[PDB]
DNA sequence: ATCAGTCCGACGACGCATCTGCACTACGAGG
DNA sequence: CCTCGTAGTGCAGATGCGTCGTCGGACTGAT
């Protein structure tokens, strides 16, 4: 009973990732340990406090309201973290020095008594499961009061971790998957086992109650296992590939193809006369969509099925589909019913893994692809995706020209074969999810002078690895962002970085150039580099045609990507502001 | 374990301070009065109540009570009464407590009592150096106005003055010196200079109005207080830890 | 066509109760009213609310029945600027809903008829065990109190007495409303049961400072009745859907 | 180093905030014949001039015309917190700073002010010279109850005036707004010249009008043919405001 | 020594919650 | 009716989440 382990044994989990003893590592937790919290701490190895199907709120201390946490938990102001932290850039490996001063009495240690002890993982579970329920008028002061108790009552090895976690992902080398063998090697011997585990996990989409059942059952308790309605199953993913031909001398002949949309693949349920839309994350989305709940229990003729499928917003004129962005809209909680009057909507549906109370997950792509055809009738909503058996090699992209059109772009091939099955759990070689040649951004040649630069966040974000491009004027005299960069140097650019800014190291900003973006330090024009990018984007945090355009806004090239340095140009000689207005005025309005 | 108590704006506005302080309490009734002592989980402020046995209509007891209640939603079903409407607490079993509000229609709630565990707080016990009196309204109105846009509040007064000052951009001070509005009260052990910050310390806004005679408590390397004094002998007591 | 009523604060609150559950309505005139119906895109709460022919100064009639279909939006929040005791008049002759205040300004709002409607008048003759009479004033001053604690509520009878219960989490409100109590007019006794949410429930209380007195027509397994008693002769009704 | 008192708190309140919804950092022009500011948009449309003529002061002692530039960033809100009708506000120069003062005859409640500026070269007082055909009185719930209403409808507003009437017009097409104001309407008095009409920027209408509650006087607008509006009322103790728009000649 | 699978993780734009603080107004009550 | 105190609403400003994937670079391990 103590979660100081989750301190000094997690130490070494970030040092050694090697792969042979993080995985290693992992099966000590399982090894030997309580019973329920077990099922407690399984939740710490994917970034959760439980799995997002059962309905609980989303933890709101993000990063800022964190920094006040912080400085209230170490007596500061809340600008002296906030540049430590913007120098170091690395967010949580903040609180080590931050309760380096470690004198803080206040009040009830002070008069009569004082005390100090440790917690434990089901302390640390319940107040975090009470922080997140805690909403209403009160709920600034007293969110961040847990956080800032909980860190006044933390140690300094917790406070490298117990920020993080607050923050989202574990920063460690290890995921959930890896959680699958850590109990394989663990309770059942080794990685044999583990396929069966693996097994018992993919139907399923929680991690405390599997664990708890494998926990208080054996071993053989991964055998009867079957979908039950509600709890989702874990959703199957693959990789993109530019090769044009790598699948018939694997495959069929030619198989069949059934295009490939986006739009947040949701997984439809039905038990008895309930229907849930639990979505890719596996997050109850069934509310924010009651247009779908009757599209589906009044119009697929079943009793209990799960499927899987996707959601496409729908353009209110016509049938062409929608950017998940428009799509977003569909969110809203308040104003449910008026939102679905302005943007219709259509799903699709691939998978069809669950009927007549008998499991279908290991089957062939006959009885599944095409199975309740007279069930799911055509009408004006929800259809099956458009599908056509591909008869030779030439005809692998002749349809193309056909469902380009729709604006999904690539499409997937359906592999025959026993070897070819819908077994979910790992996103690999199971079915070619390609993308033909997808769409790619534009390309722009520029010359850009840098004025400054950022500390970057992470592991490798010790170093000045973000950088701020100006542009000059001739007009004005000044220069004026045009765009941020962080992406594009090699290791060894990235490395005379910063040699070169602390050669030119600067305290104040120079008179000649103006940015409403405020960097870590500021550094003398001196050297000029190319940037590339796609298309020019307004944005008010650049100062760039100011106002030219429109108000209280500048222009912004999107995408930036470093290129080669100019050490022959003067930083007279960048990209001027006409010319970017120039190039803009260019480029197609819609 | 029945109790009347004639008045509901001593029940919406005692809690103000409580509300967003600490999210539990321990409302204590006790076999004689009824007085509330219930740490924070900032481990910085902490408010006390004395309400002897002279504003209830009518008190019986037999055994400790420890109707437990969530600040917010104590607030919640203590907003129905307006004008003057008494309120009648009573229950038979230690489960929940049965809340009835006198007045228009006859109306009492069941609430669960979520019990919580805290530890106690020591008699205070502690002497400061000044034990001002000032306008509440106005001193109220001053932690209001000198602290609106910065972040922290000092607080300095060397002989006959009280100054609670926030610099940073401007310093903008608000004095009480002598007789001549302000400082109705004064002990004197030594000149004065802390500070006292924003934000949750401007906080207890609508807990001072209740009576019209404001008393703290500062000193050097000592924690803040709040003195009080209220009709039918009801006295609350403030804490804050320094800055 | 010519339309005016005695309080301008009045007509657009009864029309604004209808701006949080229709998310659209249309207008009709009859021979001697004017309906304001409709079936809400939320597929429960149905809402057909009865201008008697006695709330107006002088309402005339040109042709024939004709539609005055408007969008909620405009017509709600346009004549959100009422002032404390005006008077409102309406004119629409073939395109345009002209909203005309007259009194300390004469000003005027203008808003172009908009054509789109959902006109399903389903059949009301099913019997209920329950009936009671409550004014105005003392409901809502209930449910808006009650509308905090929960989303869904609870009615029961039993020896001729109306029971508003709240259900949910862990702690429960009630009240007690009864003839002997004086919240009540007439009634009468019968012993059912059933459950009403409070979005469908809460959402109508604006419709306070419109109306004299209510009618409700509580059943077991059947639509909630409730009835806005209205000045001069009028039909209040706001049937619920079951849970 | 001057020591003018100002025996309303509120009145400087009001002509501080009046004064703010133009720009961030405004003047106080000190001369020997009183106390004035002035200042104007980027865009030419809209501004405000205050200006404290030499006879309704408390005390009024200066030796040279000082002017000074001040930002009212945090001395608005500062100074947003007044409660006293009855208080009255002093403004004295230091050495390096400006400084301000207020007293309360309630609670002894005397707050400080401190404003970091210095002064500099004062620029001679100078109103543009026109004359308006059209002027009328009104109170304080007549031009922000015009403001409020098109602040919804449009954003052009007309205000039209006929023989002894006056007509308001705006938006557009799909919606309008119709209002009348007939001889000792929301006014009180009128000196209509000739029957004139004209447009202004509805937005910055009331954003102009949200920066006069508080007076508990009469207001006296008037405007002309095309003239850029007065908007003119003076507090109880004292203090004269002026508030220029321009009109934007078509768009 | 050389490429296959395999795997944790970092990435930075958009639209909507949700709360916080302020600004203005409506009403109830003692004089 | 005058005045004040408090409830009540309307509205900007600040933090946070969900959302498509996209590409990376390192580890195992059999020829
Ligand atoms: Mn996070
Ligand atoms: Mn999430």
């Amino acid at each position: 009973m103590e979660f100081k382990v989750i301190a000094e044994y997690f130490d070494k989990l970030e040092k050694i990732s090697s792969r042979l003893q993080l995985t290693a590592l992992l099966a000590d937790l399982l090894s030997k340990s309580d019973k329920t919290i077990i099922d407690k701490v399984v939740y710490i190895i994917q970034g959760k406090l439980w799995p997002d199907f059962l309905g609980y709120p989303e933890l709101g201390i993000g990063e800022k309201f964190l920094i006040k946490a912080i400085s209230i938990a170490t007596n500061t102001d809340e600008n002296s973290v906030e540049n430590l932290y913007k120098t170091i850039g690395d967010l949580g490996e903040v609180a080590r020095r931050l309760k380096s001063k470690q004198q803080s009495t206040g009040i009830l240690g002070f008069l009569g008594t004082t005390s100090k002890e440790s917690l434990t993982v089901d302390e640390v579970y319940s107040t975090l499961s009470k922080v997140a329920l805690t909403t209403g008028e009160g709920s600034r002061d007293l969110k961040i009061r847990l956080l800032a108790g909980l860190l006044k009552k933390a140690d300094p090895l917790e406070a490298k971790f117990l920020v993080r976690f607050v923050e989202g992902r574990l920063r460690v080398g290890i995921g959930d998957a890896t959680v699958l063998d850590a109990m394989a090697i663990a309770f059942g011997g080794g990685q044999s086992a583990s396929e069966i585990i693996e097994r018992a996990y993919n139907l399923r989409a929680d991690l405390g109650n599997i664990a708890k059942i494998i926990v208080e059952k054996g071993i053989e308790a991964l055998k009867t296992l079957k979908p039950q309605v509600g709890i989702p199953i874990r959703p199957m993913l693959a990789e993109r590939l530019s090769n044009p031909e790598e699948i018939l001398k694997k495959m069929g002949g030619n198989a069949i193809v059934d295009y490939k949309y986006d739009g947040e693949r949701a997984q439809i349920h039905k038990k008895e006369d309930k229907i849930f839309i639990f979505s890719r994350r596996l997050e109850n989305i069934t509310s924010q969509y009651p247009d779908v709940v009757d599209y589906v229990s009044k119009y697929i003729e079943g009793k209990e099925f799960i499927i899987e499928g996707e959601i496409v917003a729908i353009d209110p004129e016509s049938g062409e589909m929608r950017p998940f962005q428009e799509l977003m809209h569909r969110k809203r909680k308040s104003d449910i019913y008026e939102a679905i009057k302005e943007y219709p909507v259509n799903v699709f549906l691939f998978d069809l893994m669950y009927y007549e109370d008998v499991d279908y997950t290991t089957k062939p792509l006959e009885a599944r692809r095409k199975l309740l055809e007279s069930i799911v009738k055509p009408n004006d909503y929800v259809k099956i995706a458009h599908h056509i058996q591909a008869n030779n090699v030439e005809d692998l992209k002749s349809f193309f020209y056909r469902a380009i059109s729709e604006g999904g772009e690539g499409v997937m091939v359906k592999a025959i074969g026993k070897d070819a099955i819908y077994q979910a759990g790992a996103r690999g070689w199971l079915w070619i999810k390609l993308k033909r040649d997808y769409q790619s951004e534009m390309a722009d040649t520029v010359d850009l002078v840098v004025v400054g630069g950022f500390y970057g966040k992470g592991k490798r974000g010790g170093k000045i690895s973000s950088l701020l491009m100006a542009a000059y004027n001739p007009k004005t005299d000044s220069f004026e962002s045009v765009c941020k960069v962080a992406s594009g140097f090699s290791d060894e650019q990235l490395d005379e970085l910063q040699k070169k800014l602390m050669e030119i190291k600067r305290d104040v900003k120079h008179p000649r150039v103006n940015s409403k973006m405020e960097p870590d330090i500021w550094v003398e024009p001196v050297y000029v580099a190319e940037i590339i990018g796609s298309e020019i984007t307004i944005s008010p945090l650049h100062t760039c045609c100011q106002d030219v355009v429109e108000k209280d806004a500048g222009l912004s090239i999107r995408f930036p990507r470093f290129i080669r340095w100019r050490d022959d140009k003067s930083p007279e000689d960048a990209t001027t502001t006409d010319e970017i207005l120039e190039m803009y005025n260019k480029q197609p309005k819609k | 374990m029945k109790v009347v108590y004639d008045d509901v704006r001593v029940l919406k506005d005692i809690i103000q301070a409580l509300a967003r302080l600490v999210d539990e309490a321990v409302l204590k009734f006790k076999q004689d009065s009824v007085e509330l002592v219930a740490l924070d989980r900032a481990h910085i402020s902490l408010i006390s109540v004395n309400l002897p046995r002279e504003m209830f209509k009518e008190y019986d007891v037999n055994d400790e009570f420890k109707f437990g209640f969530n600040t917010q939603y104590l607030m919640k079903i203590l907003k129905v009464a307006k004008r003057k409407e008494a309120i009648e607490i009573a229950s038979e079993s230690p489960d929940s407590v049965i809340i009835n509000i006198i007045g228009s229609t006859n109306r009492e709630f069941n609430v669960r009592n979520l019990e919580v565990s805290e530890q106690e707080i020591p008699e205070i016990n502690l002497q400061f150096d000044i034990s001002a009196t000032i306008s509440s309204d106005g001193f109220k109105s001053a932690i209001s106005e000198v602290s609106t846009v910065t972040d922290n509040v000092v607080v300095e007064g060397h002989e006959d003055r009280i100054l609670i000052k926030a610099e940073g951009e401007s310093e903008v001070e608000v004095e009480f010196s002598k007789d001549t509005g302000g400082l109705q009260d004064l002990e004197f052990s030594k000149e004065s200079k802390n500070s006292y910050s924003a934000e949750y310390l401007d906080d207890v806004l609508s807990l001072t109005k209740l009576s019209d005679y404001v008393k703290i408590s500062f000193g050097n390397q000592k924690p803040l207080q709040l003195f009080f004094n209220m009709e039918g002998g009801g006295k609350v007591t403030y804490l804050l830890a320094p800055k | 066509m010519k339309a005016k009523v005695i309080d301008a604060v009045s007509f657009s609150y009864i029309l604004r109760t209808v701006g949080d559950f229709l998310s659209e309505a249309n207008f009709i005139v009859t021979k001697e009213g004017i309906r304001v119906s409709g079936i809400d895109p939320s597929r429960v709460v149905f809402l057909d609310i009865f201008l008697p022919s006695s709330y107006f100064e002088g309402f005339e009639v040109s042709q024939e029945k004709e539609i005055i279909g408007f969008k909620l939006e405009d017509v709600n929040d346009i004549l959100k600027r009422v002032l404390k005791d005006d008077t409102l008049i309406l004119s629409s002759n073939e395109s345009k809903l002209t909203l005309t205040f007259d009194g300390e300004f004469t000003r005027s709002f203008e808003l172009p008829l908009i054509q789109v409607e959902s006109t399903q008048p389903p059949s009301v003759n099913l019997e209920f065990p329950f009936k009671a009479q409550l004014l105005t004033i003392t409901f809502a001053d209930i449910i808006d109190e009650l509308s905090d604690l929960g989303e869904v509520l609870n009615i029961h009878s039993k020896e001729n007495k109306l029971y508003f219960e709240v259900i949910g989490d862990l702690s429960t409100a009630k009240v007690e409303l009864s003839t002997d109590n004086g919240t009540l007019l007439e009634a009468s006794g019968a012993d059912v049961s059933s459950s009403y949410g409070m979005e469908y429930v809460a959402n109508t209380t604006k419709m306070r400072r419109a109306s004299d007195s209510m009618e409700l027509y509580f059943g077991s397994q059947i639509p909630l009745k409730l009835r806005f008693k209205l000045p001069q002769e009028g039909y209040g009704d706001f049937y619920i859907a079951p849970r | 180093a001057f020591k003018i008192v100002y025996p309303n708190a509120k009145d400087f309140f009001s002509f501080i905030n009046s004064i703010t919804n133009v720009t961030d950092s405004i003047i106080l022009n000190f001369t020997e014949d009183g106390i004035f500011s002035r200042h104007l948009t980027e865009d030419k449309v809209l501004m405000a001039i205050m200006r404290i003529p030499k006879d309704v002061l408390s005390e009024y002692s200066i030796d040279s015309p000082t002017s000074v530039k001040l930002d009212v960033s945090s001395v608005k809100k500062i100074l947003s917190k007044a409660s006293s009708k009855k208080a009255t506000i002093e403004l004295t120069e230091t050495d390096s700073g400006l400084k301000i003062i207020i007293r309360d005859e309630k609670s002894g409640a005397k707050s400080t002010i401190y404003i970091k500026a210095e002064k500099g070269q004062v620029e001679q007082l100078t109103e543009p010279k026109v004359n308006l055909a059209v002027n009328f009185t009104t109170d304080e719930s007549v031009l922000n109850v015009i403001a409020a209403d098109v602040t919804l409808v449009g954003e052009e507003m007309r205000i039209s005036t006929e023989e002894d009437k006056i007509k308001i017009e705006a938006g557009e097409e799909g919606k309008r707004y119709v209002a009348f104001l007939m001889k000792d309407k929301p006014l009180k008095e009128l000196s209509i010249d000739t029957s004139a009409s004209s447009s202004y920027s509805a937005e910055m209408f009331k954003d102009a009008v949200k920066g006069l509650r508080g007076f508990s006087a009469p207001t006296m607008v008037s405007f002309g043919e095309n003239l850029p509006m007065k908007i003119d009322v003076e507090a109880v103790s004292g203090g004269h405001m002026i508030f220029w728009i321009a009109p934007r000649l078509l768009e």
